[PDB]
RNA sequence: UAGCGGGCGUGGAUCCCUGGAUGUCCGAAUGGGGGAACCCGGCCGGCGGGAACGCCGGUCACCGCGCUUUUUGCGCGGGGGGAACCUGGGGAACUGAAACAUCUCAGUACCCAGAGGAGAGGAAAGAGAAAUCGACUCCCUGAGUAGCGGCGAGCGAAAGGGGACCAGCCUAAACCGUCCGGCUUGUCCGGGCGGGGUCGUGGGGCCCUCGGACACCGAAUCCCCAGCCUAGCCGAAGCUGUUGGGAAGCAGCGCCAGAGAGGGUGAAAGCCCCGUAGGCGAAAGGUGGGGGGAUAGGUGAGGGUACCCGAGUACCCCGUGGUUCGUGGAGCCAUGGGGGAAUCUGGGCGGACCACCGCCUAAGGCUAAGUACUCCGGGUGACCGAUAGCGCACCAGUACCGUGAGGGAAAGGUGAAAAGAACCCCGGGAGGGGAGUGAAAUAGAGCCUGAAACCGUGGGCUUACAAGCAGUCACGGCCCCGCAAGGGGUUGUGGCGUGCCUAUUGAAGCAUGAGCCGGCGACUCACGGUCGUGGGCGAGCUUAAGCCGUUGAGGCGGAGGCGUAGGGAAACCGAG
RNA sequence: CGUAAGCCCAAGGGUUCCUACGCAAUGGUCGUCAGCGUAGGGUUAGGCGGGACCUAAGGUGAAGCCGAAAGGCGUAGCCGAA
């Protein structure tokens, strides 16, 4: 039952597309600056949410 | 015990509302109870005339005390915040991109 | 918690694959004598209904 | 918390942290007494002129263990507390059985004793049926099964399987010696010590032969240290305008982030304050097997001897308890009276009893952990909001009540700030009335927000020839908004009409409960059922405890359950 | 009234006494007054009472004797009166 949540709920946001798979990150480091510039890379904007 | 806020024993600034923006003398900080007194809070206080410790009609008052966090620290500059630092002989606390604090005493 | 299931139940009567409690005919320990082979022949077993429902919910747990 | 007031500090104070000193009289109370917090004495040092009287210091209680010249002292320990939890010796009754004895509640409540961060338990004279097991305890499981039972109410096991932690040891005996005691001198009867020895395909002893070592193993014990808590320290970013008592809000333009948890700041902020994440810190104290050194200690193979292996014992009877076993065909476990043995051809046991076949070594004592509890320190909450929540937020184990045991409350909010009202006025004061304090005095001092009953000042309508559950229908007048036409409040007349609840065969009842208003106050939950339903899978379906993880994150875990065949009381057969 | 309703003693209550100031509450009304609030003040001992004196029923309680426990009885000794 709720494994078929888990895969239903990806399945669903997959159903629109929202989920990114980048290998690894531009902003490798730990700064909140490189992975806003990232954001914008992604066009995450400031709108937007993160099960991340 | 742990009772390290902000305000100390120089001179400095108001940020509250009833003479905000206003600055006053040496602060005479008393106490636990967040009160600090530059000049801001003056009143007219009562007091009954009675002859001895008031005249023919006693009515006067000064200085009235204040919350701390109501006040700010100012460096030749404008108004900016404070920070520490050891000299390695003692504690000084300067200013946000500033230098120096209430160790004008050899500091 | 935990029914208690009833031991007396089981030990007398046994519902059927069809909750259908079935079992014991009465009356043949003090009979006889004057006893028709008829009745003892028909003394074999009975079948039980109705209140046996409420008899269904006596054994609960491990049916039987 | 001030106040008459007087000191105090960067030659670093209040302050918190550790260590010591200091602590008068009670309290196990301890010199003794005693109506606890008081009284009185001996005995060495001292104090005053100080023998008269006084004080101060030291020292004087019994209990137990081991010494010591039994004499006298020293020696280590004992007494009391504790919120719950824990071991043991005592132990009910209501109530359940719809009544009551057996049975039940229940070996629960309480009484006591004792041990501690634990307890108790704990190295099988066990288990159970497989030639299978391998210390004790806790959770899940088996299982509400096996049974116990006025075969009623109901009571309720162990083995096995999964996890949890994981530890195994030392004496008495036989052999041998050292001191002491006595003595039917004797190859001598006991006490202390000394090595010796500890087992179940049997261990130990003695002689003897294989060969016995520098070794092999390593503590529960003492030390070393990382670590852990008792103070702490650092800590990233803002400014103008603007309404407003008050800006943090709204406008403009940014900044910070491994930190936008929260509190506070006169409103509602990551950047004003305390913080945040992140990262450091203890001279002294405690704590510490987390990691380390060592000490006490522990490791063989064969032949015969027949020395030893826990004694009022095992076993038998009688009278019992415990186990699920209420006496049952009734064992095993422990024990009250009596009867009364063996050392391995002794033996206890696998549920009467026996043949047999297996299992285990009793009658001596110690052992961490896994579990439990919550006074206490922290965190956290689809927890409470001053009739709720601890009985109490506040000056509560306080007032008060009670002989005593005991019962046991009521009471929180001015304001951002005390600025808490100087002056005058009436007034004996009490309290008001201008002024003045603040955004607000509609915040005036048991003062936030003040609802309901509740008393009352004024105004509108109607009431002094009338018979009534107090209203409703209509007409009418009187008083006020409305442009009109319509609305509101009141009541002269007349059409009409047995309050509410509960409780009934039936109420308006002369049945029943309510003076009025306000707050509180009554169909929950956990487990197991049975049914219906919204679902996933579906000939299958799902895991429990727990491991790992997370800070509001899931996954892993198939042990176990229900399902596939039922029939018979059973062996046992089988869609029969 | 005056075998009290006056006056001593004692147990009891725990500062109500005296003095000054004062009325908002305590007096079944008042109240300028008080056993009311408030502050200063007052209780002196070798012979009175009582202990560093005695025993009474009783208590206590080394020893003793006994009880599942807590405890029960209890000699000497100690506590005990107005």
């Amino acid at each position: 039952v709720r494994k078929k949540g888990l895969a239903m709920a990806v399945a669903d946001r997959a159903r629109e597309g929202k989920l990114l798979l980048v290998e690894a990150f531009a902003g490798v480091n730990g700064k909140t600056k490189e992975f806003l510039a990232w954001a914008k890379e992604a066009g995450l904007d400031g709108s937007e949410s993160v099960l991340l | 015990r742990v009772k390290m806020h902000v305000k100390k024993g120089d001179t400095v600034l108001v940020a509250s509302g009833k003479y905000k923006g206003r600055v006053g003398k040496v602060k005479e900080v008393l106490p636990k109870k967040y009160a600090v007194i530059v000049e801001g809070v003056n009143i007219v206080k009562k007091a009954v005339r009675v002859s001895p410790k008031y005249p023919q009609g006693g009515f006067i008052e000064k200085e009235a005390p204040l919350h701390a966090s109501k006040v700010r620290p100012i460096c030749p500059a404008c108004g900016k915040p404070t920070r520490v630092r050891k000299k390695f002989l003692e504690n000084g606390k300067k200013i946000r991109v500033c230098a120096k604090c209430g160790g004008a005493l050899d500091t | 918690p935990k029914m208690k299931t009833h031991k007396g139940a089981k030990k007398r009567v046994k519902i059927t694959a069809s909750g259908k409690v079935v079992a014991m005919k009465t009356g043949k320990r003090h009979l006889n004598w004057q006893k028709s082979g008829k009745e003892i022949r028909q003394k074999g077993r009975k079948f039980v209904l109705a209140k046996p429902e409420a008899e269904r919910i006596k054994l609960l747990l491990p049916y039987e």
